[PDB]
RNA sequence: GGUGACCACGGGUGACGGGGAAUCAGGGUUCGAUUCCGGAGAGGGAGCCUGAGAAACGGCUACCACAUCCAAGGAAGGCAGCAGGCGCGCAAAUUACCCACUCCCGACCCGGGGAGGUAGUGACGAAAAAUAACAAUACAGGACUCUUUCGAGGCCCUGUAAUUGGAAUGAGUCCACUUUAAAUCCUUUAACGAGGAUCCAUUGGAGGGCAAGUCUGGUGCCAGCAGCCGCGGUAAUUCCAGCUCCAA
């Protein structure tokens, strides 16, 4: 069973704080290796330059290929992939250009059908990403 | 560093169940049937009606004969009553807790003047109301959330500014006034 | 002024400041706010005093219109009231000169005779050529 | 790469382009509240529909 | 209506709000039959179609508005062959989708009158 | 000798501590750099004078790092103050006015105070709160309904919603006043100022959870959507569009 002394706080506080470490949401929070694998360091969106354009098949489920472009972090300039949402989001954008590139939305895990990708692409050079889709607000050609 | 107060609080809530069949017609028929602008008001009333519930609840569960449950008990009961909401021969705090939302509702500015008759049509109520013509007391208030308490329900009228009360044609009357007297002689 | 009245309350005498404390207010139904000058007459004639030894200020108008409150200051010399009174009403009613450079220049002035060491000819001498 | 996302914005290409007709402005705040309060509450229409729309095309 | 003044009369007391039928869905054909009576009728076992002349109407009218049966079907937002049926003279004919058909052919065919010079009125009066 | 499984010692802290903030059955879990209190620092260390009080840095001395002028002989530095630049980054304002208020300092009613206050920028956020109302016109369409057509109301849809149709108003121009150290703002108040009152409300959705389309046209496991189940290869309730509805 599980000690019920009145003093034993000790024990039960030593005991709960033991496997607390035992789950996957507080340990990822704490342990802060994780933080530091985090492409984003702890923040929400990340500027960054595009290298490549690239596309990248669907699950089995599906058959597409999704059109994600690879990018150089501003600061400590890893390279990820981030998949970029609209129809015609690709021909907007070119080679070499900053990206607000932000989370998928299920902090660090993979959406729907993409593989392993887990950024989405917003804010190309400053103009907004959405702007450019609904057409409110052109390039700065 | 700086001599403000930064004190301030949120007079509403969000309801937990967003999407919900049976809230979202009931609420309608609340703003509906009492001419509000939207659901944040009708989440207002019912959030202070939320607070004065939490507090009698806490008053209750307080034993008799503590001092600060008879004094805030008075307080509580006197003043409710003063807004009306309460009757005045009734001084047990559990029937606050029977107490319902549609009648502070009942207790507004915007719908005092419509069973008053003074404003037909609550909506032609409150728009006149925004409009500045309804004059309290002695001062002219354009509040449709105000809430009126007995000592002054019985001084609602028209404002001696508005075209209505004193004189003073509105702008109008005017202008047909005007163009009608230079299209005539 | 046809309609128009005033009404005082709060009402304190006080020789320590040679004056009387009082706060007024005015029905004005169908007017602006008036004027301050033709209030200070106003409480005059009614005081039986000198409509020029008279202060008043802070005049806002309560919603709708109408009643408007605010503060006045009745002496009973001139002499008096230049001696405990703020400047900056004075200035209002033209009684007390103003006329000063802004803050900077003084600012910009003093750092200047700063610099310049004892010589009374040189400290005067830094805003003839440095003005 | 493949080169295969030469076909990206197909389709909004080959979407016909087909415009918003001028429409009456609806009305908006306590208003909008109004109208459908009005249309979806108080109204004994005396057909049936299988519990049909306000706008409604059974 | 009669009892809508007198709902506003009953300021004081009273009053019930029972909603209805409506309140929120979208459904998009108007099946004009009751299918309450056609649930409880036994007898009838005969539709009245629609009658050819009504779809001589349809056809002056998109031939005078220059819309082939493919265009119109894209206003009336219908299938093109709820036309075809409407212009052939099959179709089953149902209210609203003439009344459909009613506006934006500048032609009435609802109603009592076979065909109006102009539907409810040039510029609806 | 002293401490230590009642966790000493060591290490990490993306740790300044507390008053408190968020969440709210109770319990608890997170956040407290940030205006109040306490401590620490003035590029990093170190050392001093004066002084009641400093190991002070809008004081000095030396070393290190940066870095200014120079007639190359030397001299001068400390914005983690107010502003304002660069850099950094997803991320944060104007090199404005004033000592009038709050108080502080001094020999002192009298001077000074980027403390502070005022303004500007400011969808951090919170409170209130416009985008229309009234009445009549009425008239039609609808399985309308009640007599079986004629008439009316116990009804829905839109449409003249139109000379309606003239009453009421702000949003903005904008008289003065007021306010204020002087201004600004708000509140007063004239003159204007509304019938698509075109003076125009958006943001996301419409298979499920989850309110709302077995509408249409395009596309054809393509583009794409989709938090998650899943949708998409010709007849897509999910993409791209038009119409209509839902939500705030
Ligand atoms: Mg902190
Ligand atoms: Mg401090
Ligand atoms: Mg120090
Ligand atoms: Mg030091
Ligand atoms: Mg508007
Ligand atoms: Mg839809």
């Amino acid at each position: 069973g599980k000690c019920r002394g009145l003093r034993t706080a000790r024990k039960l506080r030593s005991h709960r704080r033991d496997q607390k470490w035992h789950d996957k949401q507080y340990k990822k929070a704490h342990l802060g290796t994780a933080l530091k694998a985090n492409p984003f360091g702890g923040a929400s969106h990340a500027k960054g330059i595009v290298l490549e354009k690239v596309g990248v098949e669907a699950k089995q489920p599906n058959s597409a290929i999704r059109k994600c472009v690879r990018v150089q972090l501003i600061k400590n300039g890893k390279k990820i992939t981030a998949f970029v949402p609209n129809d015609g989001c690709l021909n907007f954008i070119e080679e070499n250009d900053e990206v607000l590139v932000a989370g998928f939305g299920r902090k660090g895990h993979a959406v729907g059908d993409i593989p392993g990708v887990r950024f989405k692409v917003v804010k190309v050079a400053n103009v907004s990403l959405l702007a450019l889709y609904k057409g409110k607000k052109e390039r700065p050609r | 560093p700086v001599a403000r107060s930064w004190v301030c609080r949120k007079t509403y809530v969000t309801p937990r169940r967003p999407f919900e069949k049976s809230r979202l017609d009931q609420e309608l028929k609340l703003i509906g049937e009492y001419g509000l602008r939207n659901k944040r008001e009708v989440w207002r009333v019912k959030f202070t009606l939320a607070k004065i519930r939490k507090a009698a609840r806490e008053l209750l569960t307080l034993d008799e004969k503590d001092p600060r449950r008879l004094f805030e008990g008075n307080a509580l009961l006197r003043r409710l009553v003063r807004i009306g909401v309460l009757d005045e021969g009734k001084m047990k705090l559990d029937y606050i807790l029977g107490l319902k939302i549609e009648d502070f509702l009942e207790r507004r500015l915007q719908t005092q003047v419509f069973k008053l008759g003074l404003a037909k049509s609550i909506h032609h109520a409150r728009v006149l109301i925004r409009q500045r013509h309804i004059r309290v007391r002695k001062q002219v208030v354009n509040i449709p959330s105000f809430i009126v308490r007995l000592d002054s329900q019985k001084h609602i009228d028209f404002s001696l500014r508005s075209p209505y009360g004193g004189g003073r044609p509105g702008r109008v009357k005017r202008k047909n006034a005007k163009k009608g007297q230079g299209g005539a002689g | 002024n046809d309609t128009v009245t005033i009404r005082t309350r709060k009402f304190m005498t006080n020789r320590l400041l040679q004056r009387k404390q009082m706060v007024i207010d005015v029905l004005h139904p169908g007017k602006a706010t008036v004027p301050k000058t033709e209030i200070r007459e106003k409480l005059a004639k009614m005081y039986k005093t000198t409509p020029d030894v008279i202060f008043v200020f802070g005049f806002r108008t309560h919603f709708g219109g109408g009643k408007t409150t605010g503060f006045g200051m009745i002496y009973d010399s001139l002499d008096y009231a230049k001696k405990n009174e703020p400047k900056h009403r004075l200035a209002r009613h033209g009684l007390y000169e103003k006329k000063k450079t802004s803050r900077k220049q003084r600012k910009e002035r003093k750092n200047r005779m700063k610099k310049v060491r004892g010589t009374a000819k040189a400290n005067v001498g830094a805003g003839k050529k440095p003005k | 790469v493949h080169g295969s996302l030469a076909r990206a914005g197909k389709v909004r290409g080959q979407t016909p382009k087909v415009a918003k007709q001028e429409k009456k402005k609806k009305k908006t705040g306590r208003a909008k509240r109004r109208m459908q309060y009005n249309r979806r509450f108080v109204n004994v229409v005396p057909t049936f529909g299988k519990k049909k729309g306000p706008n409604a095309n059974s | 209506q009669a009892i809508l003044a007198a709902r506003r009369a009953a300021a004081g007391e009273d009053v019930e709000t029972s909603k209805k039928w409506a309140a929120g869905q979208n459904k998009q054909h108007s099946i004009t039959k009751n299918t309450a009576k056609l649930d409880r009728e036994t007898e009838e076992l005969h539709h009245d179609r629609v009658t050819l002349e009504v779809g001589k109407v349809i056809q002056q009218g998109r031939q005078s508005k220059g819309l082939t049966q493919k265009d119109l079907a894209t206003k009336i937002n219908e299938k093109p062959q709820v036309i075809a049926d409407y212009e052939s003279g099959r179709a089953i004919p149902n209210n609203q989708v003439l009344g459909k058909i009613e506006r934006a052919i500048g032609l009435k065919l609802r109603g009592k009158d076979i065909g109006k010079p102009i539907e409810k009125g040039p510029r609806a009066k």
